[PDB]
RNA sequence: GUUUGACCUCAAAUCAGGUAGGAGUACCCGCUGAACUUAAGCAUAUCAAUAAGCGGAGGAAAAGAAACCAACCGGGAUUGCCUUAGUAACGGCGAGUGAAGCGGCAAAAGCUCAAAUUUGAAAUCUGGUACCUUCGGUGCCCGAGUUGUAAUUUGGAGAGGG
RNA sequence: GUUCUUUGUAAAGUGCCUUCGAAGAGUCGAGUUGUUUGGGAAUGCAGCUCUAAGUGGGUGGUUCCAUCUAAAGCUAA
RNA sequence: GAUGGGGAAGCUCCGUUUCAAAGGCCUGAUUUUAUGCAGGCCACCAUCGAAAGGGAAUCCGGUUAAGAUUCCGGAACCUGG
């Protein structure tokens, strides 16, 4: 299908055509507010291999944030992705990808999938994020930017942070005292 | 606590419950049958034991056949819908057995069953009615 | 003096994209099937509207009452889908592609016309998506294509074939240059 | 020494010893009694261990590769509802532990009765 | 009064009677004032509020029987068990299989056994 | 209370002017009127001109306000947008 | 056609049907983040990836079915306890910091999408209405969708056929 | 345990033969700044210059070799 | 001091007309391919902030266990309809 070539050329994001896309995308957001509904997604592709559907209930918005930093510690499409939550209480964020950046600002695109709606509900491959223990997925870092920030992984390479640094230091530092001392 | 304190200095009354006798009593629900010769007194080793089934599939940690045979002995002990009822029939009178015509045949076999899904149907309409 | 945002951004974008120099990828729209040979098709294509939901749903209704009591080929239709469009070409079976130049996202439809003319498939650009989803019984669909047709209208669709190789896919091969955007 | 921290802030007594093997056994009883037909664990292979120090000692396994279930007159799909665990990402290289799990794998079978669906 | 009396009374006979517990506590209450105590008043203001209550039910099953079997019922009348179970979506909800894991379920079912023999 | 305005009780709340009248129902003057012929509503005369128009001397014309606030009502105006949608 | 509508974008209703704030907070997930104290007074350093402050959830939370560990006769989701080990290793190599493989045990369940045309029929579904065997089901109606809703499947491969 | 409904040229599972057979991008990575980790083999994280390939790529060990193949998501003890 | 916006991870800070689709008045025989709306005018835009600021209007006599431009008698004046 088109799905294919459309990846292929999104890679290609100094291309030409990629080029004047995003110079004039770049004007037409900056234009715009700084979060903003989209009324269809600017990267299909990038959207459906992310789990976004075109039934009703699901909501594509466009958020702008400023870049930069004496030193900060979050990313920025951690910090959109908040922001974006922080506005459409009632939706719950799946995950987002990026569709343009500029100079003093980067744009992300962030899916977002009403649990109210009946037809996110009737529907067994998504009705899963109606379970509270989901809300504010992006407030807690359990996105995939969030994971990817947090550091969880598999490896040697995550040993501090596999399980949470806090979460492995506090169960680290911790004077275990059995009652029958060893 | 301070909420725990106003539930005894009210007289709203405390929702008392009682449910630990039943948490180590707990009545086998899963087979009648083993529920006829399981036995509360004894653990869930003990009974597996007595019944003759082995309570764990793994080397168990640390230290350590009637009933069967009735469980057993009691482990021991499809139709055709009108409308292609209606078209096996009338394959049968059109062509009869002859699979290598039928198989062909664009005004009988519509969707094109294959020779040897042809030939099952006919012997299943056939057994159904000699 | 003041006008509404929306209206102003729109036509600051319209005033940018015929002030800005695009690669010949880009505008390899603008130019589009005449105003007579697309009526032409849309002739022929107004003869295939596919079956409504309506429609349908009465046939299928007379059907099962006739069965209750107690063969036709394929119904040849025109195909819009953009992933089988795509699936059509690469694979041949496609005989006439349309494209709408009036895509939202430019991307979905840049590599369309190339990627037709690269297997050989003959293709027409027409103006307006809206045209093609007025005849699809959709608001748009941004493609159309045509598959296995009436006997009759074979040599009608073979004509067209001829008068769009001839009209545009000849004529217009020297897109490639000219970078579009240009006008003072 | 390893207390210049507020070690004292955390300090997890295991009181609940005495208490947790009860739950343990409570809950293995709670098991059992919605289990009782089948027992409390699935049929674990035999495999054999890494790390020399460790090798010469033969341990149990997580589950049966697809080539073991295949070997044992059955399918991956479904011998999981009789209670043998499957590993789709273990491969077999040693032809001795195949030749272990395969016998076990019969034995298994010879010894199990499937309740009829009635 | 008593409130099994006054069910099977029609409702205008509650309303005239609801006046009439008015009037007698008005009554009682200016009599009280010029006395150290009435033990009636408790009585009649208790039979005031048993009538109102009274009246409320009747209305309020009649609304409900307005409503009956149609879907949105007036929030009032709906389940107050607690904001967090009109969430946690319902049986139905909750139940719905997708068509794989069904097949797959029908397919493999979770089969019953025992190893002795 | 406070001090009253002149020109908000009385005939100038008691009828409504025909332009008021109109922008108060959202309904066109073509509607508007279709349903007054169908309900027989007509316009009338106060004894004094200039109280009942906000103290304005002007040519206007003058409707009975409990007359239109009933007419709000008719199902005839809802069937009126259900048969504009239909076109 | 000096016209009409298709669209695409953007608004409004005290519109029909919904949801969000906040409180609590021992535990959970993140952001933010110092100093007292201690070492050759304190430059690196310890206190500390702590308290305070901020946001987000439940009865548990997180993580969880490998771009994992190992180098062997390979192990085979995650989590938790003992050991590993006060070891490897860091440490103005001074104070101190300090794991991880494997092994012993409590428990086990695996999976779902993208990317393949349903193309001999968008076969999908939100919502309003009349009924009923009312946590929902049926007929009718409007709309969402072709910039993709139905079905199969995804490294254990899988799919069209005999 | 008792009973109503199925049904429809409907929905599945295994073996053989045959024809095909699809891998997630501003992402890995590189240089740098600040922080953290025993993690010097730069452990990860955030920012910044550039930017990737598909019999291709990460990590480790003897001249090659072993494991996955991420950049999408759910899950009881 | 919201309002439309911007910065801030955030508790929140800026900004009062700031490049907002920010409302308030009138007319017509019912608007001609036939009863779906046409036309005329202005461009500011919430709120709080004073019992010493501006303000619509009561004077006298008498009365109480404590109240008077209020309570009683007489005669007055302002606003709306």
């Amino acid at each position: 299908g088109a799905y294919k070539y459309l990846e292929e050329l999104q890679r290609k994001k100094q291309s030409d055509v990629l080029r004047f896309l995003q110079r004039v995308r770049v004007w037409e957001y900056r234009q715009k507010n700084v979060i903003h509904r989209a009324a269809r997604p600017t990267r299909p592709d990038k959207a459906r291999r992310l789990g976004y559907k075109a039934k009703q209930g699901f909501v594509i918005y466009r958020v702008r944030v400023r870049r930069g930093n004496l030193k900060y510690q979050r990313s920025l499409r951690a910090t959109a992705e908040e922001r974006v939550g922080r506005r459409a209480a009632n939706l719950r964020v799946l995950n987002s990808y990026w569709v343009n950046q500029d100079s003093t600002y980067k744009y992300f695109e962030v899916i977002l999938v009403d649990p109210q709606h009946k037809a996110i509900r009737r529907d067994a491959r998504y009705n899963w994020i109606c379970d509270p223990v989901h809300k504010h997925r992006e407030a807690r870092g359990l996105t995939a930017t969030g994971k990817k920030s947090r550091g969880i992984n598999k490896g040697h390479k995550f040993n501090n942070t596999k399980a949470g640094r806090r979460k492995t230091w506090k169960r680290q530092n911790t004077l275990s005292l059995w009652r029958y001392r060893k | 606590s301070v909420r725990k304190r106003k539930m005894n200095r009210s007289s709203v009354g405390k929702a008392t419950r009682r449910n630990k006798d039943k948490q180590r009593k707990i009545n086998i629900q899963s087979n009648p049958i083993i529920a006829a010769n399981w036995d509360y007194s004894l653990t869930m080793a003990q009974n597996y034991k007595k019944l003759g089934l082995r309570a764990k599939l793994q080397t168990p940690a640390g230290g350590k056949e009637t009933e069967v045979v009735k469980k057993l002995e009691e482990l021991a002990s499809r139709s055709q819908s009108e409308r292609e009822e209606e078209w096996l029939e009338k394959l049968y009178k059109k062509h009869g057995d002859d699979y290598k015509k039928m198989f062909f045949d664009k005004k009988l076999n519509i969707y094109q069953q294959s020779e040897g899904d042809l030939k099952r149907r006919l012997l299943r309409w056939k057994k159904r009615n000699g | 003096v003041k006008w509404p945002e929306y209206v102003r951004v729109q036509r600051q974008k319209k005033i940018l994209s015929i002030r800005l120099k695009v690669p010949p990828t880009i505008a390899q729209f603008q130019y589009t099937l005449d105003r007579n040979t697309a009526a032409e098709t849309f002739k022929l294509f107004n003869k295939y509207r596919p079956e409504t939901a309506a429609e349908k749903k009465e046939r299928l209704t007379k059907e099962a009452a006739a069965v209750a009591e107690g063969a036709s080929p394929k119904p040849y239709a025109v195909k819009y889908g953009l992933n089988h469009v795509v699936a059509l070409i690469e694979n041949k079976k496609a005989k006439l592609v349309l494209i709408a130049n009036d895509v939202d996202p430019i991307e979905l439809v840049v590599f369309l016309p190339a990627l037709c003319k690269k297997m050989g498939v003959p293709y027409a650009i027409v103006k307006g998506k809206a045209r093609l989803g007025t005849l699809v019984n959709q608001k748009t669909s941004a493609v159309a294509a045509l598959t296995e047709v009436r006997a009759e209208d074979e040599a009608a669709l073979a004509k067209l074939v001829s008068t769009i190789d001839a009209n545009f896919a000849d004529k217009y091969d020297e897109v490639k240059k000219h970078w579009g955007g240009g006008i003072l | 020494n390893h207390f210049r921290k507020h070690w004292q802030e955390r300090v997890k007594v295991h009181f609940d010893q005495a208490g947790k093997k009860v739950s343990r056994r409570n809950a293995r009883a709670t098991r059992a009694a919605k289990i009782a037909p089948r027992p409390l664990d699935l049929l674990r292979p035999v495999v054999r261990a890494p790390t020399v120090k460790y090798n010469r000692k033969v341990r149990a396994g997580r589950g049966f590769t697809l080539a073991e279930v295949k070997a044992a007159g059955l399918t991956a799909a479904y011998a999981r509802t009789i209670g043998i665990a499957v590993d789709h990402r273990r491969q077999n290289r040693n032809q001795e532990i195949f030749d272990a799990n395969v016998q076990r794998l019969k034995e298994y079978q010879s010894k199990i009765i499937v309740f009829p669906r009635n | 009064v008593k409130a099994y009396e006054l069910r099977t009374k029609s409702k205008e006979q509650l309303a005239s009677q609801l006046v009439d517990l008015k009037k007698e506590l008005a009554e009682l209450k200016v009599q009280k004032l010029s006395r150290p105590s009435l033990p009636k008043i408790k009585t009649v203001r208790k039979s005031i509020a048993c009538v109102l209550t009274v009246i409320n039910e009747q209305q309020r099953e009649a609304v409900r029987q307005l409503y009956k079997g149609k879907k949105y019922q007036p929030k009032d009348l709906r389940a107050k068990k607690t904001r967090a179970l009109r969430r946690a979506l319902t049986k139905f909800e909750a139940s719905q299989v997708t068509e794989k894991q069904r097949k797959k379920q029908i397919a493999f079912p979770q089969r019953k056994y025992a190893i002795k023999a | 209370m406070r001090i009253k305005k002149k020109n908000t009780r009385g005939n100038a709340r008691n009828f409504i002017t025909r332009s008021q009248a109109v922008r108060k129902l959202q309904v066109s003057l073509a509607d508007f009127r279709r349903l007054c012929i169908f309900k027989g509503i007509y316009p009338r005369e106060p004894r004094n001109k200039k109280k009942a128009n906000k103290g304005s001397t002007a040519p206007t014309t003058f409707y009975y306000a409990k007359d239109i606030q009933y007419l709000m009502h008719e199902p005839v105006l809802a069937k009126f947008r259900e048969h504009k949608t239909f076109a």
